[PDB]
């Protein structure tokens, strides 16, 4: 046969398709607010200087 | 011979099941009167075999065929076995576009 | 042997992939910080100096 040993395989890589794309969407989430980060820290440092 | 031929019955989605990988299969041939060295050894041979993928699949009356799935990662193992108790290495799957080939070129060369 | 204890590897071998799924979920998400920290602080150090 092919449905002992497999298809409760099949449901294991499904799983881990699952948390891999959660580990990408993780990687693309972070990259994004880091960026956002580095420009708005820099916006109030600019904010900053024009009061000085 | 019934070794050389290329098969294009037996193949198929329900014995090659081609997906996410976990297993590795293969084919086997071997004469009638060695068939307790694969018999006597259903679970004996290794570790990770598979249910149901050593019991009765095919007979020819001169060699029997199975479907030999293990995993995708002890390949080693029965690789290097397969070179002493007699397995043919024709890695075969189910892959029609190779199926395919062998009868349009017999045909063609038929009509032409 | 007995269909059973090869069952048994077969549960086995379903806790294996899930694990290692886990696992390079958890790396992914460990190099995803780091990506965070310095690509944050790249940017902060060039407008640091840039407004400066």
């Amino acid at each position: 046969s092919q449905k002992n040993g497999i298809a409760t395989l099949l449901q294991a890589e499904k799983e881990a398709h699952e948390i891999v794309s959660k580990a990408r969407k993780y990687r693309q989430d972070k990259l994004k607010q880091a960026k956002t980060d580095a420009a708005k820290e820099i916006d109030s440092y600019k904010i900053q200087k024009d009061k000085e | 011979d019934l070794s050389v031929r290329s098969l294009h019955d037996i193949v198929k989605p329900e014995d090659f099941v081609l997906n996410s990988e976990h297993l590795t299969t293969v084919l086997v041939a071997v004469p009638k009167s060695l068939k307790s060295d694969f018999e006597k050894s259903y679970e004996t041979l290794s570790k990770n075999v598979v249910p149901a993928s050593a019991s009765v699949i095919a007979e020819d009356a001169e060699y029997v065929l199975f479907n030999v799935h293990l995993f995708k990662k002890n390949v080693q193992e029965f690789t290097t076995a397969a070179r002493e108790k007699k397995f043919i290495p024709r890695e075969f799957n189910y892959s029609e576009e190779l199926i395919d080939q062998l009868k349009k070129e017999h045909d063609s060369a038929a009509s032409l | 042997l007995t269909p059973n204890q090869v069952n048994d590897e077969l549960n086995k071998m379903q806790a294996f992939i899930r694990k290692e799924a886990e696992e390079k979920a958890k790396e992914i998400q460990l190099k995803a910080d780091q990506e965070y920290e310095i690509e944050k602080t790249n940017i902060v150090r060039n407008e640091t100096n840039n407004i400066d």
